[PDB]
This record gives C-alpha cells, structure tokens and sequence, in this order.
C-alpha cells in the first residue's frame, strides 16, 4: 500500500 | 463602486491601490504592478497572495475577489493586510538574467532574506558569509550565493494527510526539479523519511473540490500507474504549481  | 485595497510588499512596505470592488485578481495584479513601477518584463514574475499564517502563504486563483479577502480578514489592528505580492517563478535561471533590473533585485532580495529568517532555505552552513553581504547590502551578490542553496523557490505546503500513508502526515515540497513529499507526525514533527517523484514520472493531475483533495497518477520504474491523493485545503494552489512546472519545463532554455 503505503509508498512511505 | 472603486474601494480601497492594501497589498503588501516584498520590501515590507504597502501599497494602496482604488479597483472596482468586484475586481478579479488579475486585474488587482495589473493594478498593484502599473502602481509600483513593474515593466513588461518584470510583471510576469510576481502574483498576489493570501497570507494563511505565519508559516505559509496560498495563491490567489483568478477566480477570486481580493476585495472579498481583504474585507473578511481585516481589523482595526492586524499588521497591515492579507493581501502580498511574492514572487512566482520555479526556474532560477530566468531570474539571474534580471540581476540588472533594481526593482526585481529588491523585490527578489526582500523575499529571500524573509525567506532564510523562515527556514525555507536552507542557508545555515554560509549564514556568516551571506549575512556580510546582507549588511553591505550587496543585493546581487547575495541573491547569486542563496540561490545555489536547498530551498531556493521551493514552495512548502503546511502538513496534511494522504492516502498512501497508514498512519501520519505528509509535507509537500514542490520545486522545478522533483515533486517531493516529507513524511511527519500527525502533528506535523518530521520523521526522516522523504520521497522524490521526477516531474517526467507524473502521468496525470486533479482536484477534488468535495474531498477536499489533490490526486496526481505517477508511474514509477516499471510499475502500473497509481493516484495518490493529499487532503490539503490548498488543492487548487497545488494544481497551479503543477501547471506553473510544467510550462516552466517545456520553455526550459538553458542546460544548466
């Protein structure tokens, strides 16, 4: 999910 | 009707300008920038601006009624008005070559000195060296040194949510070179975390004026096309740097  | 509207600038002093009340912000533009000795040339580098808060200024779309901002935030008190003219320009290069127009150099010096007291740029490691030119007032000299800084016409965006983050908070640094997006707290501490699109992976862009977002679809190395969106109030200033970055890029006339 999360691009961090 | 013709009302009065305060407008501050770079310099910190203000100009007073009579417009027509249902003036547009353009025509405010055109108004403030014959008043104060802008030229042909030197009028395509400014824009007006609300100031949000001490931190952050948005600006004004052209849809807008400055009048109407103007009236709604002012007071009695209130160190002068919402209204301010800054600078708008990514490409620093297009700025060196007005180092030989005074009211540009003062304009850009003015803002940028207001712009290292801030943090926006990130001057600290020579802040002795400029600061001697800042006391001779060396105007070009020290705009030539801080442009060559981290931050230089970058604009910072106050921390907001984003969609592609579980937990947590993102900052958004908009600059002619990336796209780049802080990771922070929910109270907007910065982590240490920072990602850094290329403009040329940016795919497509929009607002969403009921979610309050702006989405933008990168493609990166060789995954599918992705939407992220960020909840920030200034959806539509985002969406104009988007479209300022683009046209700075495709009339990019230098190398370097």
């Amino acid at each position: 999910d999360d691009i961090f | 009707s013709d009302v009065e509207l305060r407008v501050a600038l770079p310099d910190g002093t203000t100009v007073t300008v009579r417009v027509k009340k249902n003036s547009t912000t353009d025509q405010v533009y055109q108004a403030i920038a014959a008043k104060v000795g802008m030229d042909s040339t030197t009028v395509n580098y400014f824009a007006l601006f609300e100031v949000i808060s001490h931190s952050f200024v948005r600006k004004l779309a052209p849809n807008e009624f400055p009048h109407k901002l103007y009236i709604q935030n002012y007071t009695s008190a209130v160190p002068g008005t919402c209204l301010t003219i800054r600078k708008w320009l990514f490409t620093t290069e297009e700025e060196i070559l007005l180092n030989d127009n005074d009211l540009a150099v003062t304009y850009f010096f003015h803002q940028a000195v207001d712009d290292v007291k801030k943090g926006y740029i990130k001057a600290e490691e020579k802040s002795y060296q400029l600061q001697k030119l800042y006391e001779q007032r060396k105007m070009v000299m020290y705009l030539n040194m801080l442009r060559t800084c981290e931050g230089y016409n970058e604009i910072i965006f106050p921390h907001c949510a984003c969609d592609s983050r579980r937990k947590g908070h993102v900052i958004t640094a908009i600059s002619i070179t990336h796209f780049k997006l802080h990771a922070c707290t929910e109270e907007g501490q910065l982590e240490n975390q920072v990602i850094a699109f290329e403009w040329d992976e940016m795919q497509r862009w929009d607002t969403d004026e009921e979610g309050m977002a702006f989405c933008f679809e990168y493609a990166r190395g060789e995954k599918k096309p992705r939407w992220v969106k960020i909840f920030t109030p200034y959806f539509n200033y985002m969406h104009e740097c988007f479209e300022r970055v683009f046209c700075e890029l495709k009339w990019r006339k230098e190398e370097y």
